[PDB]
């Protein structure tokens, strides 16, 4: 499976039907025929493959890193300091795109689960989604295509400088 | 006859082997607008009734 | 939505007079049906339009297949002229065409009644545009009259077609196919229409001349096409009076646009670009 | 990539001392070995490029184009017999070794660190194609075609060198990485505009832009088939590659002086897609088709969006494949009827019942049928340009309509309906021609399955 | 392949529309139509085919008996 | 005496090319597909284990599929 | 515009207008009995003036007939669905494979059809067998310094087949 | 209709307009009449997943109707009496809305009538 | 036996096509009669269309 | 009976009513006879090129090759700069370009000043 | 040149309508059949275009006359339960309700 | 339940084997209409089942798999849905098209190129199905232009008759 | 899609429908009987005849060939040529 903290669901609910008819229920006949025709040979196939790979194993590890300090603690030129700093920043940009992908997956999940009961029990996800995407719009958006890391720093200085000057002369 | 239902069954077997295992291990995947429980019915897993709709009058 | 759909509906309804090709009649018929579905989306009513897709689908699948049976049975001559009489000669396909055309307009009351008249009732009980309702009403009358004309000129006239007739249905496949699709047009429209969860409000409360008025208009259209036929029985030869000429050249739109716009852009490609 | 360079130097003299009736199998087999060898490189991971001592590196701006060139070489070569078969063995060896040298300098050009080395290998790409198209162009103005080719490419490409020497002695050395790391914006003076205008104008001439695209169509109608495919696919996509390389520097003034070039390319795209509707000389329709697609590429490059660059490289790779194929089918038709004119060769539905399927599939890839990668490119460029100005989508869709119109007209005109009943010399199509068809299109569909490779460095 | 060709002057015109056009054009005073062709169109298994409401309303010649069965069941 | 000789252009060259094409995709299609089926029926992919206390592995064995 | 001559005649133009006007009345005039009425009315209209010895009267009435015909023609006339303009118009041109082909086949496929290919080979030997003397002598004997016509005379002089015949005889059967 | 003709061929003062309907207010002259039945149990109706413009009055019949149709599936024809009860409730809602329209018509007509008699 | 044409005469009819023609058309007509009597009352819409809403006065505080 | 059916650039005037056919002179019949003779001699030469068993290749049409060379590379001569040519080229070359360039000046000014202010729908406008 | 020249003359090219020796009109790229068909129109040209534009402009004029004069049955607004159906519009689930409850009629 | 998704996917996947069958055939078929008949018949009888489950429960679901180009903040897998419209539209189109297969068996009995005709018609069926199942809008565009191209070829079947390819 | 024809049968059909006509006679009627030469009828009725052949056999014969047939033998030959019916 996965981590149900990070890919959560609402709890499952199933109601019990109750005929009120005496046909009785042809789809029950068909799902029992499906179970006995299909579900047992598929289970035997996966069980054989389970044993055949349960003989011997491999492994793989998720790659982790150290931390280079920052771009701001490199000098004017620093060809080999900025290299580490900017590739670390670009890997953060990659993992951050995938964070936005995961949050949009959650939003689509709440849309398709709740049916037409949207605005009850999905406003939490739209709220946190507009939160995280307002952060992304503020930070990574208007930096063009030849981003390295330095334009992000210039946009950062520009944004906090404009907000500081606005709140100072309106304070 | 037998050629026809093996022509139908071997894609059922292949795609149901595919649709259980890899599709289930991928988390946000096949998802459902849930079945619609009713204020007189009960739950299969937990199990209790919802109280019914109230009095009728002028029905 | 509804303004454009009403424009299409009246345009093809006016356009489907004096169209001696069978397939072009059925084309203008299905364009008028899509005009009804654009008006149906002109009201906030998607599921009636979906039900109409289903009924229309079985409907004109069966209708094109009957028309193709006729056309291949007489050597692909394919036109209304030189085809006149067909009833009592293999009445299976004539039966097929009359079941199809009676399901057109919803003769009271069949699978074709359901979607089409729920559409006109929901359109009349709405905040509509005072013009689209009238255009769709006139176009339902006109689809009644060209359904009358395809019946009357394909089936019941004195037989006009050449000799050496090879009119043949010693054939299992066509009779099985026509069989199965008329069985589908009889029941499956109501079968699909009945047991769906209604995602709208059934209006159900219409005044005098607002619920039976669709059937009234289709029957008076049958009266109008009947008197057209009885005037056609005579021997008069009056002149064409330019509504007759407006209906033949398809409202002049395909003619004048396909002669004008391939002249403009291609002459400018000669003059500016290539030269 | 010196393990790609030195087998090309060890492939050339083998063809020289190859015996009679044995040049062909040796060259074809060893170029296919080079194709597997090229397929080994595709490794570009994540944050950086993949570097190699000073001269060499690889990005996805360069890796699919390099794979495209080395895959294109046997296809190029096997198109290039039966129209010099009666010529001399020595002249045949000379032609094949000339193409091998041209491939070598193309690999040199795509695997370049410095823009100076890129300029050297740019006009090294220039020189052999001249001799090829002017010698074997097989019409009375192959002279004029080679001459227009050489003078436009030199006379545009030349002040680029002076601007590159200026960037050299104002910023130190000219690695792509240092220019990622030592760049600084140059504001709206006038000399900044002139340096940007020189560099971008050299590349504009290479694209071709609409102001100077009379360069192309003579050099396509008056070339042999190998040089035709090289010229179109690898030279135009090499020009776009070079623009993508140089535009990392000089960002702040392209918003001020890119407005004429975007306009010129859009209106020229509309005019060129209109002019390749109504011409004769069936070969030239695909030439102006390539002009129209590279105009779309130019608009995509200069509006500076990551979506735009991904769609730009996708459109480059897809149009290179499709235009090379469609040139090869045009050469097949010219083998048949000895005409080059459009309205003469007709029929080809009764006759040649499966060559028509490859014509159809090529014209549907040109039409942007939706699994074609042409459509992926055009779609991303449309998204980016509607983000750019919110009204220029009308020119895009009008281009789309006219593009499908002329490509499908080129299909149904010559190859739908009636032989002229006086041609009476066509043989059924050779296995060689069909082999070139299934060498073009099978990698296009098998790239269309999992196309995450060919998108750009802004993946 | 024989065809056996049901022979000439069997038609002998007698037909209703062609008889009307002969009498009207002879009232005009010409008496010369094409004449004897389209009697095969105008008699045979032809010639009082059903009228317009009859072909559409052909349904209740078998539906009433089954409908009375449906009322009784 | 009714039947007639229809006139087709040819079949030989077309069917020969497509015969060679299907047989030469099938030539190394069967070993590759059967071999990768043997791979995922015998050797297995990997497990999702973690980096232990003070250990440095290869630059491979960070991948799921074994042929990768 | 015709292969025999250039001028049609006055009579030929009158007659072509007669056929076109009668066809347009066929298209106007369904149920076929009112057609017979109006068609004999048209025949009466052209036998109003059988005794016309004048010429300018005839051609001016012909021009007024073109006026009165274009005033009342029909937009979609019943054109026969095998003619050009009609519904077929080489509908079954899917298999009108020209017959200079069926000579570039593989010899096993030629071993499949032995006797027909022997007969085609002896027809082709007949074709080249009688080209030189007959056709060259007729095409240098009978033409004047201008040929000045398009229908060509046969080999009526002495012997074998009339000239210029291969792509007129060996056309497809129009039902392939 | 004909009320449309009266509104378009008379004057726009006395004849009311839809979509700007509540103009002379509720409890204008009421004898303490407001009940507004509301037997919906709206959270349970959220649990039943109904539609916008159906989360309204006359929907408990819709609840029972969907209940019998779900719980009795091969019955193509049985569940129609609760369906007609739901249609009868929506008929009562339609009569209610028409009462609202013609009440605003009568209020506006008589009040502008009286102030025109006094003016 | 096969099918044979004829010249200017009324064609031959095996009785299978006429029995399926009778069967299909008359079952349509039985369906439409059993649709009109037994169940609906779909042309007439199950509810009396009222007069103007009540024709009553002292309705919720009408102004005198 | 009718306004005698004017033609246009698209409406074809048929050869039924010219009406100028009917004033035939002897020189017009001589012209039609010469036209018939020219098509006769050209078809005769065509058939004699067309009916040999030893001919393998194409029919070698000179008219199509004439038209292609007259349309492709025999346009640049002849040519002269008139008022008509120069004005029409300057009106079809740079006119529409400067037109859409003005409208892109307008739309880019609107977009720049608009998001300079901050009244846009860019609460989320991600795919830059 | 192309919707004229009726195909019963039986010239050489069966679709190009050409007989191999002609001046080969300068718009042979465009005046062919299947691209531009210049048959003689049955009525006129100016009469055709003026009637078509008159009909389309008449339909647009009556579209506007319909748009200024709507139609409607005598029907009031709907009576939504939770104050014009809050909590399932735009949101703010516990912050700003506007209390307008319906009073019966 | 995974049964519902599995049967919808097999009703999609049954519409592939005739096309790859004739492309990989090399031994000539003559009962290819019989083959298309039985595969479309079983596709219909397996597509009536999930709609029966649909009206039996409701239970709407979407499926998605095999993502590619997850480039920016979006992504796209081959992803298609089954809600009310894509439930109760697909057996209608299948039933209609199976009858059209029957009528094309009889009507096109004479042309000896029936196999390429059925290839075009069945490929058109596939593409219209992909249009009427998808929720990813790019796949809707795929179905859109694919049925456009199939309409082009399937009108221009009869080569010659320049009215038709016009 | 298979009605076959013959020479003798289609000649009998053409002679049949010529015998059906009013103002000629079946008395002296045969295949070698010229229309304008020795049956005395007009060219107008001759083109009514060719109209009848077109209206029965379902294909337009050209207006150049509505001029110069004048006899039933060449009519049967021309229809057999247009329909390509030999063995
Ligand atoms: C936006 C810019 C679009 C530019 C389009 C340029 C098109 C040039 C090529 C036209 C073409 O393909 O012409 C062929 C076709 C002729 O068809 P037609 O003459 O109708 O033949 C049947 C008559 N018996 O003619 C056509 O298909 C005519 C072109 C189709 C109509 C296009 C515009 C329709 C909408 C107009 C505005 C509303």
């Amino acid at each position: 499976s996965w981590d149900k903290d990070v890919y959560p669901e609402p709890p499952r609910r199933t109601p019990a039907p109750s005929p009120q008819t005496s046909l009785p229920n042809p789809i029950t006949y068909l799902t029992k025929a499906f179970d006995l025709l299909v579900d047992r040979p598929v289970t035997l196939v996966r069980e054989f493959i389970e044993r055949q790979h349960a003989k011997n194993k491999y492994y793989y590890y998720h790659r982790e890193f150290r931390r280079v300090p920052d771009i701001t603690e490199c000098h004017e030129k620093d060809v080999l300091c900025m290299f580490e700093a900017e590739m670390q920043w670009k890997r953060d940009y990659k993992v951050d795109q995938e964070i936005v992908n995961i949050i949009q997956e959650r939003l689509k999940a709440c849309q398709q689960r709740e049916g037409e009961s949207h605005r009850q029990n999905c406003a939490k996800e739209l709220q946190q989604f507009t939160q995280v995407v307002k952060a992304y719009q503020d930070r990574y958006h208007d930096l063009g295509a030849h981003y390295s890391a330095r334009k992000c720093l210039a946009k950062q200085k520009q944004r906090m400088l404009a907000e500081r000057k606005a709140t100072k002369e309106a304070a | 006859s037998i050629f026809a239902f093996t022509h139908v069954l071997i894609p059922v077997w292949i795609i149901h082997y595919y649709l259980k295992y890899h599709v289930t291990t991928k988390p946000y995947t096949i998802v459902e607008k849930k079945p619609r429980i009713f204020p007189g019915d009960t739950i299969l897993e937990t199990g209790e009734v919802i109280p019914p709709m109230k009095e009728f009058p002028d029905q | 939505m509804l303004c454009l759909g009403a424009m299409t509906t009246l345009f093809t309804a006016m356009c489907a007079l004096t169209q001696n090709d069978i397939k072009k009649i059925i084309a203008f018929s299905t364009s008028s049906q899509l005009g009804l579905m654009m008006v149906t989306i002109g009201i906030n009513q998607p599921h009636l339009a979906f039900l109409h897709i289903c009924t229309h689908a079985f409907f004109k699948a069966m209708l094109f297949m009957c028309s193709g049976s006729i056309i291949h049975s007489l050597n692909d001559e394919q036109d209304i002229r030189k085809m006149g009489g067909l009833f009592k000669a293999m009445p299976f396909t004539t039966t097929a065409l009359i079941i199809g055309s009676l399901a057109l307009t919803g003769m009271p009351f069949l699978t074709g009644f359901y979607s089409k008249d729920l559409i006109i009732e929901s359109a009349n009980t709405s905040y509509t545009n005072a013009w689209a309702l009238l255009m769709t009403l006139v176009a339902t009358s006109f689809t009644a009259i060209y359904s009358t004309r395809i019946i009357f000129f394909a089936l019941l006239g004195q037989p006009r077609f050449p000799t050496l007739i090879n009119i043949n249905e010693n054939n299992p496949f066509l009779i099985n196919s026509i069989k199965r699709l008329l069985i589908g047009s009889l029941f499956a429209g109501f079968i699909i229409s009945n047991n769906i969860p209604p995602m709208t409000i059934p209006q159900m409360t219409m005044p005098h001349y607002l619920k039976m008025t669709a059937l009234t208009v289709t029957i008076l259209g049958f009266i109008l096409a009947l008197e057209i036929s009885n005037t056609t029985h005579y021997l008069k030869f009056n002149y064409p009076s330019n509504t007759f000429k407006f209906s033949n050249l398809l409202g002049y739109y395909p003619t004048i646009m396909h002669r004008l716009t391939p002249y403009m852009n291609l002459t400018m490609s000669q003059k500016s670009a290539s030269s | 990539m010196l393990k790609y360079i030195i087998p090309t130097m060890m492939l050339m003299p083998l063809t020289w001392l190859s015996k009679n009736s044995m040049i062909w199998i040796n060259t074809t087999l060893h170029s296919l070995l080079i194709s597997l060898t090229s397929l080994l490189l595709l490794n570009q991971f994540g944050d950086n490029s993949l570097n190699f001592s000073l001269t060499f590196f690889s990005d996805s701006l360069s890796t699919p184009l390099l794979i495209l060139t080395m895959w294109l070489l046997p296809l190029m070569l096997m198109a290039s017999q039966h129209h010099l078969s009666k010529e001399n063995l020595a002249r045949k060896k000379l032609f094949i070794s000339m193409l091998i040298l041209l491939q070598l300098f193309l690999i040199m050009t795509f695997t370049a660190t410095e823009l100076i080395f890129f300029y050297i290998m740019f006009e090294a790409t220039l020189v052999p194609t001249l001799i090829i198209i002017t010698r074997w162009g097989n019409q009375t103005e192959r002279l004029n075609a080679g001459l227009y080719f050489l003078f436009y490419t030199l006379a545009g490409s030349l002040p680029l060198l002076v601007a590159l020497i200026y960037i050299q002695n104002t910023m130190g050395s000219l690695n792509f990485l240092i220019l990622q790391y030592w760049v600084q914006p140059m504001p709206n003076s006038w000399s900044n505009t002139f340096m940007w205008l020189a560099c971008m104008m050299a590349f504009m001439v290479k694209m071709p832009l609409y102001g100077l695209h009379l360069w192309l169509p003579k050099a396509h109608v008056e070339a042999p088939i190998a040089g035709s495919m090289v010229l179109a696919a690898i030279l135009l996509k090499l020009g776009g590659y070079g623009m993508m390389r140089i535009t990392l520097l000089l960002n702040p003034i392209t918003d001020f002086m890119a407005y004429p070039f975007i306009m010129l390319s859009l209106w020229g795209m509309i005019m060129t897609s209109s002019i390749c509707l109504r011409q004769t000389d069936l070969k030239s329709l695909i030439a102006y088709s390539s002009v129209s697609h590279m105009a779309l590429v130019i608009v995509a490059i200069l509006i500076q969006t990551p979506w735009s660059y991904m769609g730009a490289t996708a459109l480059m790779i897809a149009h290179g494949l499709t235009s090379s194929m469609l040139f090869c089918l045009a050469n097949s038709n010219y083998e048949r009827v000895h005409s080059r004119t459009m309205i003469l060769a007709r029929g080809l539905q009764t006759l040649l019942p499966l060559m028509a399927a490859w014509w159809l599939l090529a014209s549907l890839t040109n039409l942007a049928l939706p699994p074609s990668i042409n459509l992926i490119g055009e779609l991303f460029v449309v998204m980016s340009t509607f983000s750019w100005s919110n009204i220029t989508i009308i020119l895009m869709g009008l281009n789309m309509v006219i593009t499908a119109l002329y490509s499908l007209y080129m299909l149904i005109t010559t190859q739908r309906g009636k032989h002229t009943h006086h041609i009476n010399n066509i043989l059924p199509s050779f296995t060689r021609e069909n082999a070139l068809m299934s060498l073009h299109m099978l990698p296009l569909l098998l790239l269309s399955l999992n196309p995450k490779i060919i998108l750009g460095p802004l993946y | 392949s024989k065809m056996e060709l049901p022979d000439y002057k069997q038609w002998k015109i007698e037909g209703t529309p062609l008889e009307t056009v002969q009498e009207k054009l002879a009232a005009r005073g010409l008496r010369d139509p094409w004449g004897r062709n389209e009697a095969w169109r105008y008699m045979g298994g032809f010639a009082n085919n059903v009228s317009f409401v009859g072909a559409l309303l052909k349904g209740f010649k078998w539906g009433f008996a089954a409908f009375v069965v449906a009322v009784g069941a | 005496g009714k039947r007639l000789f229809i006139i087709k252009p040819s079949g030989f060259y077309d069917k020969r090319f497509l015969k060679l094409l299907r047989f030469y995709i099938l030539l190394t299609g069967i070993p590759v597909v059967i071999g990768i089926t043997l791979i995922n029926v015998f050797i297995g992919e990997a497990e999702l284990a973690e980096i232990p206390e003070g250990y440095v592995p290869e630059h491979w064995e960070y991948f799921k599929h074994p042929i990768s | 515009f015709l292969p025999s001559a250039a001028y049609l005649t006055h009579q030929q133009k009158v007659l072509q207008l007669y056929k076109r006007a009668l066809r347009h009345l066929e298209s106007r005039c369904v149920h076929r009995d009112k057609y017979r009425y109006f068609a004999c009315l048209l025949r009466a209209r052209f036998d109003e003036h059988k005794n016309e010895k004048d010429m300018v009267k005839a051609t001016q009435l012909l021009r007024e007939a073109e006026k009165e015909f274009w005033h009342g023609q029909h937009p979609q006339p019943y054109i026969f669905p095998e003619s050009p303009g009609g519904t077929s118009y080489e509908r079954y041109e899917c298999y009108k494979v020209p017959e200079w082909c069926l000579d570039d086949w593989h010899p096993s496929e030629k071993a499949m059809y032995p006797d027909y290919f022997a007969k085609r080979e002896q027809w082709k030997k007949l074709r080249r067998e009688s080209w030189e003397r007959e056709v060259k002598q007729l095409q240098e004997e009978t033409p004047v310094g201008g040929p000045r016509t398009e229908a060509l005379p046969p080999a009526r002089k002495q012997g074998d087949l009339p000239p210029l015949w291969w792509h007129i005889v060996t056309r497809p059967r129009e039902r392939p | 209709g004909a009320h449309l003709a009266r509104r378009y061929l008379g004057d726009a003062s006395v004849e009311p307009e839809p979509l700007r309907m509540p103009t002379f207010p509720p409890d204008y002259g009421f004898p303490e009449r407001k009940e507004r039945e509301m037997v919906a149990t709206q959270q349970e109706m959220n649990d039943a997943q109904l539609v916008l413009q159906q989360r309204d009055y006359c929907a408990h019949y819709l609840i029972r109707f969907l209940k019998c149709k779900r719980d009795s599936f091969p019955n193509f024809l049985a569940c129609k009496h609760e369906q007609h009860d739901w249609d009868y409730c929506e008929h009562l809602d339609y009569v209610k809305r028409m009462k609202e329209f013609e009440r605003e018509r009568r209020l506006l007509q008589r009040k502008k009538r009286r102030e025109q008699r006094e003016a | 036996a096969h099918i044979e044409p004829r010249y200017r005469q009324f064609p031959q009819l095996t009785r299978s096509q006429v029995i399926q023609a009778e069967f299909f058309s008359a079952t349509m007509w039985f369906w439409i009669l059993w649709r009109f009597w037994h169940d609906s009352d779909a042309v007439l819409g199950h509810f009396p269309y009222p007069d103007p809403s009540q024709w009553t006065d002292e309705e919720l505080g009408i102004p005198p | 009976s009718f306004p005698k059916y004017e033609p246009s650039r698209l409406a074809s005037l048929p050869t039924t009513l010219d009406p100028a056919e009917y004033d035939i002179s002897s020189e017009t019949r001589k012209a039609q006879a010469e036209r018939l003779a020219i098509r006769s001699r050209l078809k005769r030469e065509y058939q004699l090129q067309y009916n040999d068993p030893s001919r393998r290749g194409v029919v070698e049409d000179p008219a199509l090759i004439r038209w292609t060379c007259a349309r492709s590379a025999n346009v640049y001569p002849n040519f002269r700069p008139n008022t008509k040519t120069s004005l029409l080229g300057a009106l079809f070359g740079i006119g529409p370009l400067i037109f859409w360039y003005y409208v892109f000046k307008t739309d880019r000014d609107r977009k720049e000043k608009l998001i300079q202010e901050g009244k846009l729908d860019r609460t989320f406008n991600i795919s830059y | 040149s192309q919707q004229e020249r009726d195909p019963w003359y039986d010239w050489d090219h069966p679709d190009l309508r050409l007989n191999w020796g002609e001046p080969m009109h300068w718009d042979l790229d465009m005046y062919i059949r299947n691209r531009v068909d210049t048959s003689p129109t049955p009525v006129n040209w100016n009469l055709m275009c003026k009637h078509l534009f008159g009909f389309v402009a008449f339909m647009l004029f009556m579209f506007w006359v319909g748009e200024t004069y709507p139609t409607y049955q005598p029907v009031g607004p709907k009576q939504y339960p939770y104050n014009n159906l809050y909590l399932e519009r735009g949101g703010d689930p516990n912050k700003e309700p506007e209390p307008v409850v319906h009073y019966e009629i | 339940m995974n049964l519902f998704s599995s049967l919808t996917l097999v009703t999609l996947i049954l519409l592939t084997m005739p096309i790859a069958a004739i492309n990989f055939n090399t031994h000539k078929f003559t009962n290819y209409p019989l083959y298309v008949k039985t595969t479309i018949s079983c596709a219909f009888i397996t597509s009536m089942i999930p709609t029966m489950m649909f009206i039996h429960t409701g239970q709407e679901m979407i499926i998605s798999n095999w993502h590619w180009l997850t480039i920016q903040t979006l992504k796209l897998s081959l992803s298609f849905k089954m809600d009310f419209f894509s439930m109760m539209f697909v057996p209608v189109a299948l039933f209609v098209t199976w009858s059209i297969m029957e009528f094309s068996m009889w009507y096109m009995h004479s042309d000896p190129n029936i196999n390429q005709f059925f290839k075009y018609l069945l490929l058109f069926l596939i593409t219209m199905l992909i249009l009427v199942t998808a929720n990813n809008l790019f796949q809707l565009f795929i179905g859109w232009e694919g049925v456009g191209i199939m309409s082009f070829l399937l009108i221009g079947w009869w080569y010659g008759r320049t009215d038709a390819n016009t | 899609d298979a009605p076959p024809l013959t020479l003798e049968g289609i000649k009998d059909r053409v002679l049949y429908v010529l015998k059906l006509y009013d103002k000629i006679d079946p008395e002296k009627l045969s295949v070698n009987s010229h229309f304008m030469k020795d049956l005395g009828l007009d060219s107008l009725d001759q083109v009514e005849i060719i109209m009848a052949m077109e209206d029965e056999f379902g294909f337009e014969i050209p207006d150049i060939d509505a001029e110069k047939l004048m006899c039933p033998q060449e009519i049967v030959d021309y229809i057999a040529d247009k329909k390509d019916v030999y063995e």
